[PDB]
RNA sequence: GCCCGAAAGGGUUGACCCUCCCCGAAGGAAACACGGGCGACCGUGGAGUACGAGGGGAGGUGACCGGGGUUGCACCGUCCGUCUUGGAUCACGGGGCAGGGAGUUCACCCGAGCGGCGAGGUUAAGGGGGUCAACCCCGAAGCCGCAGGGAAACCGACAGGUCC
RNA sequence: CGGAGUAGGGGGGCGGUGUAAGCCGUCACCCGAGAGGGGAACAACCCAGACCGGGGUUAAGGCCCCAAAGUGCCGGCUAAGUGUUACUCCAAAGGGUGUCCCUGGCCUUAGACAGCGGCCCGUCGAGGUCAGGGGCCCCGAAAAUGGACGGGGCUUAAGCCGGCCGCCGAGACCCCGGCGCACGGACCGAUUGGUCCGUGAUCGGGUAGGCGGGCGUGCCGAUGGGGCGGAAGCCGGGCCGUGAGGUCCGGUGGACCCGUCGGUAUUGCGGAUCCUGCC
RNA sequence: GGUGCCCUAAGGUCGGCUCAGGCGGGUCUCCGCCGUAGAGUGCAAGGGCAAAAGCCGGCCUGACUGGACCCGUAACAGAGGCGGGUCCAGCCGCGAAAGCGUGGCCUAGCGAACCCCUGUGCCUCCCCGGUGGGGGCCAGGGAUGACAGAAAAGCUACCCUGGGGAUAACAGAGUCGUCUCGGGCGAGAGCCCAUAUCGACCCCGAGGCUUGCUACCUCGCUGUCGGCUCUUCCCAUCCUGGCCCUGCAGCAGGGGCCAAGGGUGGGGGUGUUCACCCAUUAAAGGGGAACGUGAGCUGGGUUUAGACCGUCGUGAGACAGGU
RNA sequence: GGUACGGCGGCCAUAGCGGCGGGGCCACACCCGGUCUCGUUUCGACCCCGGAAGUUAAGCCCGCCAGCGUUCCCGGGUGUACUGCCCUCCGAGAGGGGGCGGGAAACCGGGAACGCCGCCGGCCA
């Protein structure tokens, strides 16, 4: 399954290995989102930076909306139904249905950027940046409930 | 009070032998064979005091590059420097 | 708010202000109508509407605008240089103005940015000529380089054989 | 291959020693060499890393007045102004039918107090009694100029416990325009280069220090110009310029001055308990 | 806790054999048995070691010569001198052979330049060639313990300079072992009676008025003790007001609660603060304010320059000893 | 093809200590003696030399046993103790707590376990 990861906290006051892990994962700034494949190698890194991000499983509909609004190409040009219907023989909903299940990867679309830069959340984060999401805060594994947050940040 | 390094400094457990070995090792080790490019572990047998390198490098892994006498030449990486040792094969062990 | 405002800045080929329309990023209501919750409130619709930085255009009014001096109101703000882990310091230097005031020159050595000749390169002291401290021609003595090893005696090498 | 600077470190976490303060190390996150938003104010505790002009949403945390936004909703506790303190900066052993709760035994249609008399009847007839565990508060609890929850003040709170719902709030994040930088490309140049195009979520803080380009001052060799129809200098002003600074207007003044190219230098001051002169 | 050495064997090899301790016999070294090492190893500690690396013997002198490379001191990451290790060649030892042997089972027992001594065999000394004597290459040795290496005693109170709060005495900050003031529990004492009074041994604290520890501020700000003068504050209350318990008859005493409005003085010796003493008194409390107060006084003490005594010192001289 | 035989080995206690029942043409042992090969600070007791009169009692070989020691598995102890990262969590403080990840030792009960694997023979047919 595909995983969505959002960064929330800063690296000042953080160890030197967490910053390097985050750079590898392409999470350089706050309110920045990355999509990733569920594998042990990636689970290790998420376990290391569990205290500066949130993550979960993403959905077809949410990835379609994400692509339409916050998806950019090289040059920070938007993504369009024509661009996709041309470079690939399908539209954006189908593209996303595939990505979230296999049969295709995001990089199969040329000049796509692997980073979605989001807007801060409306109504704000409704919890503490200092606790986990299960004990009443903002961080850690949230499952199918990362989609609500993405839609708020979109 | 400072204290220089020397061969047998802080070797009370590293160069101690389990109470159930206590003697000669089996003879499938003095007559080990190795090839070039073969990776080896540096593991010291405390009963044999010939060809024993500095315990500083106990537990490290190197590559064989040659042979001189009954000894083998071994290269290890220490930071960014290369270090070359002449070791008897009872102190060595093949990978996998 | 009061005061100056000629020129060098804009402006009667129209200043300031006024209203009208079109496009409109990120974002983004309310009244009101139905229902959920003990409740603060929320959901669907209204509605991505009304609005929105800015970009364009159409008109009315007819002389200031920008700039400067001082001052009122609200918010913000413990000077300057210096060593020191650490300066608003009860640590040192600090009454005001104007002028002066601190990485230079030689000789050897290591390197570079350019330029000339090139298995050779380069002249010194000096000499001759001239329109006479500028200019022109001669002058290789010597120094570096082309063969190194060795305390010394002494001996004395690949102008290309193979591979990546 | 060349040019440095550094040989007093400190907050915070871990270890040895020490009554402790502190001493000696270690870790490499921060101050030093780091702005901005909050903690009343605070070097290193929280959010967060900063070209310029503007628009909007958030973080830390906050929402009775000071002070932007709730005299917010539900359930319960405290009567001591306890408290109104994340940390920086805050008292114990020992005790309490103060109150609110959990648990387990023994009693009960006559129990546990009273009263009337010799273990008892009736008598007023309904809930008692013993232990153990927890929450909040109380005693224990005494200082020196005049007072500190930041202050006013607050008692079904404007306090504490358990949960919830909406707003306010940074230079953070999103958007719009402009500047520069690094990399690559084209064209173009009498010489260190210039004009444009692409990319930049992965460029834009800086002490010691290293590198690049420019402003200004005096003299030379050349080139091109101005001046008694008023040069330099001085005063007050306008415009360009990130800036070092340049240039014009008016006045005063009464003879010299600037630009471009290349060279050269007693070449730029707020400080030295600096020197001279004046006040 | 140890080394600044010892060893011709305690060094090389070959062969044979097993230890300390105890049990059971025999008397005051003999037989058997159990015995993973509880012994020994040239010397500390740690590690290693049983047909042995221990003990008993036999033969030898690899404790040698000429030379390479690598590890440590000194991690990562620079190195002179020293030390160790793996090898090539030569000559040899032990052993039937394979094999081992470049000192001591491993880790301590030592040292640059210049100069000198010894050994060995060759090169050289100013036109040439001889003799005597000089210089050089190679190897070994003589020492610097402050041991990566100067040839080397003290006073300053007549003192000077340059600097330091990187560093003391003095007041501040921090801390509170010590200090002052308290508490819990109940052993025991009080004719009997745990609590009138005393309260051990053990446990828990406040304050910052003693003293220490540290070294954060200040090295030309001022450096100070006591006294006189003058103002103010705390309460942990000495008297003065009001109360409670008593092993409170009264007069009184002891112990405790509220209370800080007022008062708490004069003199003797001593530089004194405190402490001691006298006579009175309602009683003659303890502390803070930069150990309050020198741009307010004084100037007895203490820390300059003069001099005396005692001790110490060869002496110059010193004494937190006196005058 | 057969063996109640043997030599050289590897893993080096799941193999070890102790205890028991059985077996012996060929082979290993215990045995008789030793002059010479060899030697016992003194003895063919030890070691070396030549044979077998005797037997399986010992060593060797086959089989078993869980008294001691070792090793592995199943449940508990127990997700206990300790621990890496984060926290505007508690507490006067000492020290504790929550979330995400790893995770024992003793002890208890129950099993298995009294060795596995190579190369070469010799003899019976």
């Amino acid at each position: 399954a595909k995983l969505a990861l959002i960064r929330l906290r800063s690296g000042i006051r953080a160890r030197g290995e967490v910053r390097d892990t985050l750079a590898m994962l392409r999470l350089h700034r706050i309110n920045h989102l990355v999509i990733v494949d569920d594998t042990p190698s990636y689970r290790g890194m998420i376990q290391k930076v569990k205290d500066y991000i949130t993550w979960g499983e993403i959905d077809k509909e949410t990835l379609a909306k994400l692509l339409r609004k916050r998806g950019r190409l090289i040059g920070n040009k938007p993504i369009t139904d024509e661009y996709v219907k041309e470079k690939l023989g399908m539209t954006i909903e189908e593209f996303a249905e595939k990505v979230v299940n296999g049969e295709m990867k995001l990089r199969d679309l040329p000049n796509i950027k692997p980073v979605f830069r989001l807007h801060p959340p409306r109504g704000g984060l409704k919890g503490s940046k200092k606790r986990s999401f299960k004990e009443g805060g903002a961080l850690g594994y949230r499952g199918e409930k990362i989609n609500e947050l993405i839609e708020r940040m979109l | 009070v400072k204290k220089a390094h020397s061969f047998r400094r802080k070797t009370r457990g590293k160069l101690s032998k389990h109470p159930r070995r206590r003697g000669l090792p089996p003879l499938t080790r003095f007559l080990q064979e190795f090839e070039v490019g073969q990776k080896v572990h540096i593991v010291i047998e405390p009963s044999y005091h010939k060809g024993m390198p500095d315990p500083r490098f106990h537990g490290r892994t190197g590559t064989v590059v040659g042979k001189r006498g009954d000894a083998y030449i071994v290269q290890i990486t220490d930071g960014g420097k290369v270090k070359t040792f002449f070791i008897h094969p009872v102190h060595l062990r093949p990978q996998k």
